[PDB]
């Protein structure tokens, strides 16, 4: 499940001058440039509800925080100085532990939340940069929508980058030193599927 | 415990000649490469010498080359540093440093105390 | 032996490759002390309901898995991908024990590839598992004489799970196409039954407890791995090895390979591995074969002579094998270097043959201008091929020659025109009668 | 692996007879290169007196400034075509650590497959060409016949031009002009032979379809061939013997099958190269030690 | 590489976070260790493997090598992390410090 | 003198005794005798090993008929070169060189 090349990403611009919920579809690819820490984590599940369980991800200082129960999520979920969610009970996961190009992979195969990630230093370029493996979490849930969430303390401003993987087919080219320099998206144009 | 313990280190003339002495207790002392790094009071760390695992295969710094001379008894778990024709620039305090290998992967876990060679007429 | 033949007729002749032998065995596996907790799995009061099937992770741990017979009265493993007695011998990064109860009928839906009511709506095991379901009657403990009602299992639901996938959801189910506002109704059902377990029931309605146990034999690095006691590391000798349960044989050498922290292995072309992180000292080292080459045998026929010259194949003289010991080398023959001249071409070397500076024709072809001859004691000579004798032409101006007699030559050319014709009773040869 | 070894042993013969097949298509090489090159029974030399009618010989004669001593076209026809794999010694070190992967011929090595090394040197078949070229231009066509008979170049020239009918008087009259024709050939040849890189594409096609032959058949071991895994030590280190005798036969068959094909395209491509060299060698006999009438 | 720059001194406040850079030509492409050593005291690894810490190091180190630049991170820093910190590297068989950075806590 | 000729018979002979000593090779089966295999194990047991052997066999059957047409084309060029040789040097004299 790659992300397919020159596809068509939506770059979101979240204001709050002192949210509808996005579809997971098969994973998504998550970027965000912006340095104010205001990104701190997103929200995976299908109804959000006490109805269902849902995964939720949390970063801070120090630390990052993983669960997976059941969360009466608010509409508008987001960080104080919860408002996240109203209720959580029916725990049975945890888990703890120039610009900046920050992005992430996240896809749910069988019971595994798998997450890439990569911070690259930039003068969305037009380059290649290879996500390493961060997590995979033992988590059998069903997730089609997810929600990112903020941090608040006053004017917050927040953009950041999605797009949606789709089963492909890679070539990807190896160096001499290990390094994935180059790939090739087999079904993006006659050329591509000939190489 | 890992403990190295340094010995050997006295005031020299220069020309003159040391042996300096490590001795590791506390570990496998055949499965280390063994490494000897000096540091001058107010300057940086500089790499001597290092010897491979069974001292087999030997690596001096080209400061040191021809002159120094590093050598190990497996049996008494010591490290030797043969010093001679001792330069004014010789002057510094000298570690031993135990690491797994000197391909690139591996760092010096284990640090010695330290010894002194300090050379002047 | 291998022109299953007793004569030989002059010629060079391919046998098998020498190959240095491993001379010790180095085992490497990470260094963990505590033992893994399957005591509690195995052992618990009671066990999950299949919908709400329980998974405990296990790592960090030494992993004894011919203890699990004591801890459950179950007859035999049911694994994948592995088997049950190589278990000891292996790593794995994580191991998942997935339990639960259902009935005796249903146990053949804990199994890759299945379909039924428990197998799409309460516990799924993808195509691809890697692991072992250990199943046990257990009448004795999740029966009552009125039957026992705790133990659950989903019915109804709108789609298949996905594998490891879980749902605790009790919402109720719409069978029909009206609505059901949270009313069990008409074709409004509650999504879970209730096993009725009873004593008197036969094998096949009787309560069994379910271990599942899932793995990784994948390319990774481990926590979990089975009693096995590592020796030292040895580099830059010929060793069999066993890193993490990864066996081969080769020599050890310090890598300048950057492996990301996630990797343990480093695979080529042909995907074996030749580069691996030693789990104690997480240093990388590089795997090479130990030694090996191809190895022809001159000879003139043996109706001339028993002696015989040997190539070394693409092989400097000074690798040409001298492991002392008929256990450090195959083939366990011996030709000394000293005692038979050798000498160096570029296809090798050869080995019980005096080289001279006179050029013949070329007899036995040994390759890259050198050919071989049994000459005169006779002995077996090598030299460098002669192409024939120079020849000078006095040319000028104005110089012509002019043959004055001539000569009558005959000779012959032999050229095949047919083969044998063959005819195959395809039945009579592979099926007789 | 000793377990896949004595599993192989029950297949019979098919891997002996792969072996015999490769032998007898690198024999054959070595017979096709004698066939084309070893064609004269002496190897002619000329005097150093280098004066032929006007006619330059310099840039295809050998150059003896060189340890090949190759011509100066030869030369650049060396140059024109790049080997995969010479044949020749290769020293413990070049596979070892950081240098083997950037290499496949270590790869194929690692895996039984070797390239042997011509019979005939490249300096021997240079050897042979002069021999050949020495002979033509002292003797005309009297060494493919019997002794090597020297006459001046001219009256040969006036040989061939009757040859094809044309009266002896015309090579005499215009013969400054038709050794100036044939040195500006020569120096086209030449210059043509510097610029154009890919020239010689049948040679190094030969050499191209050989390499990827064996790279392919390297690639061809990390096949499954409906097998847990490619690799037969964890396998064997991960089913006891029962069930990973069915593996390891199943990637026997496939490997059994990989090398049955390498060897049949082998046997068919060698074939193609064996009319190859026997047109060469009919060429060397009718063009180079006579005269043809052969329209083309 | 063979010279691994390294800037004289980083002043950082109880608190803050202190970026102890390591210099090299392609650093990247080697392992980067990173060692702390105390006024008359032997020297502390602290990084391994670009990313990696020992046993018993403080969780608020942290570090990478990407490009030709290795750099140190301790975050929150603390009155205990004053000391010189060093960065470390190999090269055929031989190790190559850098000059040495002194982390002063106010 | 006559290698060539004794060497075709010799090709052919050696291959029909390859393709015979075939015949012992288990390819994997418990028995290389569908006999034995017939009275040992009963029909869908015996099925298994038997299906073995007719893979093995049919391999070294199609091996055998490949080598056979290789070297059946290899004899045709030297046929169809002793026809022309016929044509050119016994129907007449021939000018072209060896
Ligand atoms: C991306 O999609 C939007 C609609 O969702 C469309 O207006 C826009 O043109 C698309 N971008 C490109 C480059 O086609
Ligand atoms: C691989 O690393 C070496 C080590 O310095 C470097 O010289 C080389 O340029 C690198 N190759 C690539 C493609 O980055
Ligand atoms: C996941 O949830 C969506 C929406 O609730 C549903 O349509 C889909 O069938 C569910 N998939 C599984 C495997 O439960
Ligand atoms: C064989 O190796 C030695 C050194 O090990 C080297 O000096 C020699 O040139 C090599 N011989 C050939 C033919 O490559
Ligand atoms: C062959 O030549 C070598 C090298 O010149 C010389 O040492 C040797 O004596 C010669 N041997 C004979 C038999 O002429
Ligand atoms: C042959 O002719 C050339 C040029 O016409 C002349 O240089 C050479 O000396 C002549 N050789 C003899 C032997 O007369
Ligand atoms: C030609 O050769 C024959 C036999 O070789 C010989 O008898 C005869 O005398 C020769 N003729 C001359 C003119 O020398
Ligand atoms: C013959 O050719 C060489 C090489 O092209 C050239 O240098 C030389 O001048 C030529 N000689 C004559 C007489 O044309």
């Amino acid at each position: 499940l790659f992300l397919p090349f020159f596809s068509n990403v939506t770059w979101f611009h979240a204001i709050h001058v002192s949210n509808p919920v996005l579809p997971f579809n098969d994973g998504v690819y998550f970027a965000s440039t912006e340095k104010s820490n205001i990104i701190r984590g997103w929200i995976f599940g299908t109804t959000l509800d006490s109805k269902t369980q849902s995964l939720l991800i949390v970063n801070n200082a120090t630390n990052v925080v993983i669960k997976v129960c059941e969360f009466q999520f608010c509409n508008d979920p987001f960080l104080d100085v919860f408002r996240v969610y109203s209720s959580a009970n029916n725990c049975t996961f945890e888990y703890v532990s120039f610009k900046n190009l920050r992005e992430f992979v996240f896809k749910n195969i069988d019971g595994y939340f798998k997450i890439y990630s990569k911070h690259t230093p930039i003068n969305l370029p037009q380059g290649f940069s290879a996500l390493e493996p961060l997590v995979d979490l033992p988590i059998g849930i069903n997730i089609t929508r997810f929600q990112t969430l903020l941090a608040l303390h006053t004017a917050g401003a927040a953009a950041y980058y999605v797009g949606y993987l789709q089963p492909r087919t890679f070539l990807l080219k190896y160096n001499e030193n290990g390094t994935i320099t180059d790939a090739v998206d087999c079904a993006l144009d006659p050329l591509s599927e000939t190489k | 415990q890992v403990q190295l313990v340094e010995s050997g280190g006295g005031l020299v003339q220069p020309g003159g000649s040391l042996r300096l002495s490590c001795t590791a207790s506390g570990v496998t002392f055949s499965s280390y490469a063994m490494s000897w790094v000096r540091q001058a009071p107010g300057k940086g760390l500089e790499w001597v010498s290092g010897i491979s695992g069974s001292g087999d295969s030997t690596y001096y710094a080209d400061s040191v080359k021809g002159r120094f001379t590093i050598s190990r008894d497996n049996s008494k778990n010591t490290l030797y540093l043969q010093m001679n024709s001792l330069r004014v620039e010789d002057t510094a305090v000298y570690y031993c440093a135990t690491h797994y290998c000197s391909g690139g992967s591996c760092p010096f876990d284990y640090w010695g105390q330290g010894t002194l060679v300090t050379v002047s007429s | 032996c291998t022109l299953k033949s007793f004569t030989v007729e002059k010629g060079i002749y391919q046998t098998s490759n020498f190959r240095v032998q491993p001379t010790e065995s180095i085992v490497r596996f990470p260094n963990i002390t505590n033992l893994c907790p399957f005591d509690e799995v195995f052992n618990a009061t009671r066990f999950a309901s299949v919908y709400a099937w329980n998974r405990k992770r296990i790592s960090n741990c030494v992993a004894d898995y011919s203890v699990l017979y004591n801890f459950a009265p179950f007859f035999a493993f049911k694994c994948y991908g592995v088997s049950p007695t190589k278990l000891n011998d292996l790593c794995f990064t994580n191991v998942y024990a997935d339990s639960f109860v259902i009935r005796g009928n249903e146990v053949s839906q804990i199994a890759p590839g299945q379909t039924g009511n428990i197998a799409d709506y309460n516990y799924k095991l993808p195509d691809d598992f890697t692991g072992c379901v250990i199943a046990w009657n257990s009448n004795k403990l999740d029966s009552k004489v009125g039957g026992n009602y705790n133990y659950q299992y989903r019915l109804f639901r709108k789609s298949n799970l996905k594998p490891f996938e879980r749902d605790i959801s009790t919402e109720i189910y719409q069978a029909g196409n009206k609505p059901c506002n949270g009313v069990a109704g008409f074709n409004c059902y509650f999504p879970l039954r209730s096993y009725g377990f009873r004593p008197t029931y036969g094998v096949g309605h009787q309560p069994y407890r379910v271990v599942v146990l899932s793995f990784e034999l994948l390319h990774a690095p481990a926590t979990v791995c089975g009693p096995k006691k590592s020796t030292n590391l040895v580099k830059n000798k010929c060793v069999n090895f066993n890193f993490n349960g990864l066996t081969g044989t080769g020599v050890l050498t310090e890598s300048n390979k950057k492996f990301l922290p996630f990797q343990q292995f480093g695979r080529d072309i042909a995907d074996t591995t030749d580069a691996v992180r030693d789990p104690q000292t997480l240093e990388i080292l590089d795997i090479t074969p130990c030694s090996f080459g191809g190895v022809s045998v001159i000879t003139p026929g043996t109706n001339t002579s028993n002696q015989v010259a040997v190539l070394y194949q693409g092989v400097n003289c000074t690798e040409v094998p001298v492991a002392i010991h008929a256990d450090q080398l195959t083939p366990t023959w011996r030709v000394y270097s000293t005692g038979s001249n050798v000498f160096q071409t570029r296809a090798g070397c050869l080995i019980g043959a005096e080289y001279v500076n006179n050029s013949y024709e070329c007899d036995i072809p040994i390759g890259a201008g050198i050919c071989a001859s049994y000459q005169t004691s006779q002995s077996i000579i090598a030299y460098t091929m002669s192409l024939g004798a120079e020849n000078l032409v006095a040319y000028s101006n104005n110089s012509i020659a002019i043959p004055t007699n001539f000569t009558i030559s005959v000779t012959t050319e032999i050229l095949p025109v047919s083969m044998t014709k063959t005819s195959v009773d395809c039945t009579m040869y592979i099926c007789g009668d | 692996s000793t377990e896949c070894s004595n599993l192989l042993l029950q297949y019979g013969s098919f891997c002996t007879q792969l072996k015999r097949a490769l032998t007898g298509i690198a024999v054959e090489q070595d017979k096709n290169t004698q066939e084309v090159f070893a064609q004269v029974k002496q190897i002619y030399k000329t005097p150093p007196i280098k004066y032929f009618g006007g006619f330059n010989f310099s840039q295809i004669l050998p150059d003896p400034s060189k340890p090949s001593k190759r011509s100066f076209i030869e030369d650049l026809l060396f140059n024109k075509v790049t080997l995969a794999d010479a044949g020749f010694i290769k020293q413990y070190g070049d596979c070892l650590g950081d240098i083997a992967a950037r290499d496949l011929i270590c790869a194929q090595k690692f895996n039984g497959l070797t390239v042997l090394p011509p019979l005939l040197t490249d300096e021997m078949i240079a050897q042979y060409t002069s021999a050949l070229l020495a002979g033509t231009i002292t003797s005309g066509w009297t060494f493919g016949a019997g002794a090597a008979l020297q006459i001046p170049f001219a009256m040969q020239m006036a040989y061939r031009f009757n040859g094809i009918g044309v009266t002896q008087n015309v090579l005499y009259e215009n013969q400054k002009l038709i050794a100036n024709q044939f040195n500006s050939a020569i120096g086209k040849i030449q210059d043509s032979l510097s610029s154009t890189a890919s020239a010689l594409g049948k040679l190094q096609d030969v050499v191209n379809h050989n390499a990827q032959a064996l790279n392919t058949l390297v690639k061809q071991l990390s096949s499954k061939f409906g097998a847990i895994s490619s690799v037969l030590n964890d396998i064997l280190s991960r089913l006891d013997k029962v069930e990973a005798e069915v593996q390891i036969d199943r990637l026997i068959t496939g490997r059994l099958q990989s090398l049955q094909t390498y060897v049949t395209q082998q046997l068919i491509r060698a074939a193609e190269i064996r009319a190859s060299a026997n047109l060469a060698a009919t060429k060397m006999s009718e063009c180079v030690l006579g005269q043809s009438k052969r329209v083309d | 590489p063979s010279a691994l720059t390294q800037p004289p001194s980083v002043s950082v406040s109880p608190g803050q976070t202190a970026s102890i850079t390591c210099s090299g030509d392609k650093l990247g492409n080697k392992y980067a260790y990173w060692y702390q050593q105390k006024p008359g005291q032997s020297p502390v690894l602290v990084i391994f493997q670009d990313t990696m810490r020992p046993s018993g190091i403080p969780e608020r180190f942290s570090a990478s090598n990407s490009g030709n630049t290795a750099t140190l991170t301790i975050s929150g820093t603390q009155s205990i992390d004053e000391a010189d910190y060093y960065c470390q590297a190999w090269d055929s068989n031989t190790a190559v410090f850098g000059g040495g950075t002194k982390l002063t806590v106010l």
